RNA sequence: UUGACCUCGGAUCAGGUAGGAGGACCCGCUGAACUUAAGCAUAUCAAUAAGCGGAGGAAAAGAAACCAACAGGGAUUGCCCUAGUAACGGCGAGUGAAGCGGCAACAGCUCAAAUUUGAAAGCUGGCUUCGGCCCGCGUUGUAAUUUGGAGAGGAUGCUUUGGGCGAGGCUCCUUCUGAGUUCCCUGGAACGGGACGCCACAGAGGGUGAGAGCCCCGUAUAGUUGGAAGCCAAGCCUGUGUAAAGCUCCUUCGACGAGUCGAGUAGUUUGGGAAUGCUGCUCAAAAUGGGAGGUAAAUUUCUUCUAAAGCUAAAUACCGGCCAGAGACCGAUAGCGCACAAGUAGAGUGAUCGAAAGAUGAAAAGCACUUUGAAAAGAGGGUUAAAUAGCACGUGAAAUUGUUGAAAGGGAAGCGCUUGUGACCAGACUUGCGCCCGGCGGAUCAUCCGGUGUUCUCACCGGUGCACUCCGCCGGGCUCAGGCCAG
RNA sequence: GGGACCGAGGACCGCGCUCUGCAAGGAUGCUGGCGUAAUGGUCACCAGCGACCCGUCUUGAAACACGGACCAAGGAGUCAAGGUUUUGCGCGAGUGUUUGGGUGUAAAACCCGCACGCGUAAAGGUGAGAGCUUCGGCGCAUCAUCGACCGAUCCUGAUGUAUUCGGAUGGAUUUGAGUAGGAGCGUUAAGCCUUGGACCCGAAAGAUGGUGAAC
RNA sequence: CCCACCCAUACCCCGCCCUCAGGGUAGAAACGAUGCCCUGAGGAGUAGGCGGCCGUGGAGGUCAGUGACGAAGCCUAGGGCGUGAGCCCGGGUCGAACGGCCUCUAGUGCAGAUCUUGGUGGUAGUAGCAAAUAUCUAGCGAAACCACAG
RNA sequence: AAACUUUCAACAACGGAUCUCUUGGUUCUGGCAUCGAUGAAGAACGCAGCGAAAUGCGAUAAGUAAUGUGAAUUGCAGAAUUCCGUGAAUCAUCGAAUCUUU
């Protein structure tokens, strides 16, 4: 149960802080859990998706089809694999907006602030294994 | 709102047209000009005895009928078909006013989840607390539009002492879906008998039990009610050699056999 | 009795639970600010006016200069260490004059003052 | 109202007040009552874990268990019991526990230093002259109208020497 | 002739300030009528609405010319009771307080009436190298001292101090912090069902292709990263001038607000003819004074305060401003007029008046292409789980209409009771048990053995075998019981 | 002797009799029929009999009048405050925590210091009479009647009295919202009354503040 | 004047419903003592009074309730229950929630108010070609009125 | 005979009730105090590739600077514009500026 008397447990302002927010919190709400070899190799439980990664997808009618993101389509919430398309009546090949929740990152497009994402979670994770075992 | 319904400029056209006298809305170039105001009977218009903010909303109650009220609930959740009856699943329980020792609660000895689930699961409230888990259900109405989206029933209500045994208790039984907390010196109604029904299943401990001796002599004004019936068991009344003795021969049968 | 337009007059009282936890939330203020000290002042006893209150007695607003002087307290120490005094009240008779004396040296004997710096 | 749909309809940003109190809830400091205040406690449970008394005036409801916070005649003289023209009047001459309290009266006891003030190079200067010419006779300095200009007393002018060491 | 002073002006001189908006709450001025009194005029409405002026986060009020008659209280404000009491009234309608008592909050002060007179000690500006220099204001009075439950001046002996840095702390924004996308089925999609787990100071809420604690955001708790401004502050530097302050004592003093009180009179207002208060006109004070009360008590005895100058936080109000959190509220004819282009479209010369209008699908995948033709239109064909979901789009009632099938009717139709005819639809008791042989297999059978849980004498397993007993299964044999309707 | 209609109940108990069982406190027995349909139902039509168009209002009654094109949705005795009667409940000569304070898992629940409101305070005889009884009687509540006391009123007018104050004894056709062994306080539910928009809709008006013209 | 016959909701006999009344029922019953069993009588009704029960929105408790293997809604020349308001099931459509029970709560039940809003008709393809958009024939096309019919 | 009228059933219309939903209203509660001659509230005209509405802004005109985040915006068209970077963004914060006519 909420306890904090700033957060709202309210359904109305929830789903319309949801559809009308900025893009950098769609950008935080955008994020993708991370493959089970990279949570044991950089601690990281999950990380907003980015152009560059390379994803598998768990859920939906195009299960188990892996491929690189190249649209991250915040307004429409939802990104755009690699060859997991669509076609149109004219047989244009339309990509197929699949949601960040559905898939699973198995590598990471690595820069220099995406590894200070890593370590500030991987800190804060360790912080409280440390805090946990005394 | 005060001025819903009624902010409109509208008059009564009179006897001289062959409309009901109604007051209409004055203009002539708009879809709402022409149209009827003021009425409950009337669309975009003031309903009949608008709801106002000074209705009773509270009810005053005299603090010795609250008070006979808990104990009346703090008796019924000492019978255990009571317990069944209200809806409790006490069928492994061993004793019905369930006492455990405050050494498994002492301190921060259930101060996490795990130990109070382990703890519930070990004295026999574990079908009770599965009960609620598993009677999950989305509510039927518009409540769900209001923040009241889900129902479940109502488990184990752990009465403790918070001088003899902490109030860290209460933050490892906070997140079991069903379980309340309440301390000895400040019992609840609206928990011991949840929608007017008694019989609730209660988990003390041994200083609660202590304690609830304590606080029903502190009570300024109230004692103890007295009841205007001694034995309450009926058959013991009736069916004694004290009764059975003195009475006179029965006129009849059960079933009486028709004679014509 | 609502021959005037008492409609636009109601006060109902939905923040009373509110408002006594603003009250208590603003005595926890007080006690931030004034940390060892009491939040209240120290207060004479004083005897209700009328004949049919003449029996009880109450809380008055501040100590006379008289019954000041006779417990030992200077008038102008008096504020700052936590006495009220009152410059419009008089003793009028010997036994109140010994009642609110009483309660100086009472507040004397469980006083903790601490030195300026 | 307008204004309040105007701001629905607009792209500007709904500026959120942080929820800044006037008045602070709890001490701070590095004093003894800071380090010694729950913040989860109310203020009778706090005083009362202190040893103090919260509220000097009467009782005004009922108090939880362990409160202990919301508190010859030859002459027919009614002060001549209360006893134990001119008082001190900068201080006052006061003559198992909990540990907050036994701390307060530590430091409240503890000896502190009193900054002794001195005197001006001038004024030793006139008490000097003053010396040089009569010595001794106070009654003689306070006569003096050249050396003591302000015509001082001599009880004045004595009490000065002996600050001074001059006697 | 020249130079002051005083008074009245000018300047596109220098530095400032006011106006408008908003106005829920607040302070003033002004001020109705309907209505009730079953008519109506006093009264009520109402010292309200409208109108005008002026502020703030609150405002106003406020440290007694007060209450009281007490064994006294002690600035103001607000809540509770006082109390529908006192009082006033076509004594009708009715109107209608206050002291005390309980509580919330509490805080006290600044001037004028004094000679600094051994020293205008005071202040606005301009110039600055920022340290101290000029002009001006002011003696028709700017500092210090004092403000009547006081005070001053001397004497007296104790007791008090002033500035500047400041680590760090509080408040508030910020960074980070638990656990299944394991297997099977259904399904376009699992967020559904079944199995096995895990987290929980986190099972609030939202999203994700259907009900997700463990997919995601957040949520709980202590911390932790960086920053902003206030306030507090351990300590560290310095202080100074015969400088300031409190108290005590007394062969010395002690100034307290005037066209204001008050009297007469006219309005207005109040529960209030000591006019309840206020205002206008005429007259116009006092100094052991003045105001207000108490009292039949022997004469106005007594009691209690100081008006005509001023400031001040808190408790109190709040349809407005910056936000935030909620509800046994409403759910698109409802809820604000406005869920959406809403004070919009539109009407009026104008003041003003003022609507209707939400929902494809999980995803536009929003119907390619072939073929009629001039259409906001079809037929094939395609997307989709579904197109009888095709931007006339969730579902799709009734009124009303068209096509097909059946029946009836032409000086009303419709209804009640009772058969008949035709068409269509349903489908009656759910239809069982017991005995006697033969074979087989289990047991509650064996005073067989071992184990487990118990309410400690009852249950449950494992292994033995069919002498007895009891169950079933299979093959034969027989009897009985069976629903409704007629005679 | 012929016919019609009916078969209620469900072990035994009873009255009886023509007594090895019967027609005696309510129907059984035998035979036959029933699943490509026993038996029902719906719609339409025909047929026999019956039958003034609904709501409101007036009148002794009618008769007039008013409203009704149809369908969907909306649509009218409500909520407060103050009295009063009755049912339930707690405590009871007392009762009422919720102005407020404390506390809290935080508009909840729990606790109560002083007030305050309302109320209470400032046993007699005889006769009936429920009930009880050791059979002798004891007698509820309530009523009738005879008595007792008091605020106050009518005289008679004590010891006494400060010397102008007082009421003792005996008498009255006295009263009272008086006494004569307390019943109230709080709450819930229902009904009624008064005032607020007051069950819903429906004038002419009057007042305040504005907009225009032009007789 | 005599005989036979016809039929009212009237009388008589039987069945069934309800109400009222009388009786029985505990070392408990072969049925919630708010239950059951036996017996008798009665049944019009405006204003009005009392009781029971059905339905709607929401709240607390419960049914370890139903549900994408199909909730709610709607349609239905289907099947039942109830005196009745109503309730339950079948068939079709549909696509995300909903129901019973015990209490609580109310903006809770319509045939009408020259009722409000929306939609749709006969008149009527008629009158007329009119503001908006002297005849016949194309195209356009109302209104009054309307309980049902002479 | 055919035509017309009435009733019933299936299908197709008209219409938008019912059900379910809700970035809306409404009522309550809490913290806080902030318009303007340094030009406010309000009115008008302009600024985008396609802008009809709404919103944002002012000739520095769907904006400039500074800080933070860290790889977009997005209906279509375009960029040799940026991806181990003082750096995208119809991003957020916001202390510096620009700020037409009234």
């Amino acid at each position: 149960m909420k306890v904090r008397p700033t957060v709202s447990s309210s359904r109305r302002k929830a789903r319309k802080a949801h559809f009308s927010a900025p893009s950098s919190v769609r950008r935080v709400i955008m994020s993708a859990p991370l493959s089970k070899e990279l949570r044991e190799k950089y601690n990281v439980r999950s990380i907003p998706i980015r152009k560059g990664d390379e994803v598998q997808i768990v859920r939906g009618a195009h299960k188990d089809k892996e491929g690189k993101v190249t649209s991250v389509y915040r307004l429409k919430y939802v990104i755009h694999v690699e060859r997991v398309t669509r076609e149109k009546a004219t047989g244009q090949t339309v990509p197929i907006g699949i949601h960040p929740s559905n898939v699973v990152i198995t590598k990471l497009h690595l820069d220099k602030d995406r590894e200070n994402i890593l370590a500030r979670i991987k800190a804060g994770r360790e912080q409280v294994a440390k805090a946990k075992g005394k | 709102s005060e001025k819903a319904g009624h902010q409109t400029s509208a008059e009564s056209w009179g006897t001289g047209r062959a409309v009901a006298r109604i007051p209409r809305v004055s203009g002539g170039g708009t879809h709402r000009a022409g149209q009827g105001a003021f009425g409950n009977m009337c669309r975009s218009g003031r309903m009949f005895a608008p709801t106002k903010i000074w209705r009773k909303w509270h009810v005053k109650i005299n603090q010795g009928q609250k008070r006979f009220a808990t104990a009346s609930a703090l008796a019924a959740s000492a019978v255990a078909p009571l317990l069944m009856a209200r809806g409790h699943q006490v069928s492994t329980v061993p004793e019905v006013p369930l006492v455990v020792d405050s050494a498994a609660v002492a301190g921060d000895a259930v101060a996490k989840t795990a130990a109070a689930y382990k703890l519930l699961k070990a004295i026999g409230a574990g079908p009770d607390v599965e009960k609620v888990k598993k009677s999950k259900k989305l509510r039927a109405g518009k409540g769900k539009m209001r923040g009241r989206r889900h129902r479940q029933r109502r488990g184990p209500l752990i009465v403790y002492s918070p001088e003899h045994d902490g109030k860290e208790l209460v933050k490892g039984f906070r997140n079991i879906p069903g379980v309340e907390t309440c301390p000895v010196d400040a019992l609840n109604l609206l928990q011991l008998a949840p929608g007017g029904h008694l019989g609730r299943f209660i988990v003390w401990t041994s200083a609660a039990i202590k304690q609830l001796d304590a606080v029903y002599e502190s009570k300024k004004g109230f004692f103890l009610p007295a009841n205007i019936v001694s034995q309450a068991d009926l058959s013991r009344l009736i069916n004694s050699t004290e009764i059975q003795s003195v009475l006179r021969a029965p006129k009849g049968e059960a079933r009486t056999k028709r004679a014509c | 009795h609502f021959r005037k337009h008492w409609q636009r007059r109601v006060r109902c009282h939905f923040d009373q639970p509110g408002k006594k936890v603003t009250r208590r939330l603003a005595r926890r203020a007080k006690a931030a600010a004034l940390a060892p000290r009491p939040v209240d002042k120290l207060r004479p006893i004083v005897r209700c006016p009328t004949v049919k209150y003449n029996r009880r007695t109450r809380l008055g607003r501040g100590f006379t200069l008289e019954e000041l002087k006779a417990a030992g307290i200077p008038r102008l120490l008096a504020p700052t260490i936590g006495i009220a005094v009152d410059h419009r009240r008089k003793n009028l008779s010997e036994e109140s004059l010994a009642a609110n004396v009483q309660r100086l040296k009472d507040y004397k004997a469980r006083l903790i003052l601490f030195p300026r710096k | 109202r307008e204004l309040q749909k105007r701001k629905r309809r607009s792209s500007r940003p709904t500026i959120r007040m942080p929820n800044r109190r006037k008045k602070a809830l709890n001490p701070a400091g590095n004093n003894i009552i800071a380090k010694s205040w729950n913040k989860k406690e109310t203020l009778s449970q706090n005083y009362t874990r202190f040893g103090l008394v919260a509220k000097l005036g009467k009782a005004t409801g009922g108090t939880a268990p362990g409160n202990k916070a919301l508190l010859s005649e030859s002459d027919a003289v009614p002060q001549q019991q209360q006893q134990e023209n001119h008082i001190r009047q900068h201080d006052l001459e006061l003559e198992s526990k909990p540990e907050v309290l036994r701390a307060l009266e530590r430091e409240a006891t503890r000896p502190v230093e009193k900054t002794v003030r001195h005197q001006s190079e001038r004024e030793r200067e006139w008490l000097q002259r003053l010396v040089d010419k009569h010595g001794d006779d106070v009654a003689a300095m306070a006569r003096d109208r050249k050396l003591n200009p302000y015509q001082q007393t001599a009880s004045d002018i004595k009490r000065r020497l002996k600050k001074a060491g001059l006697l």
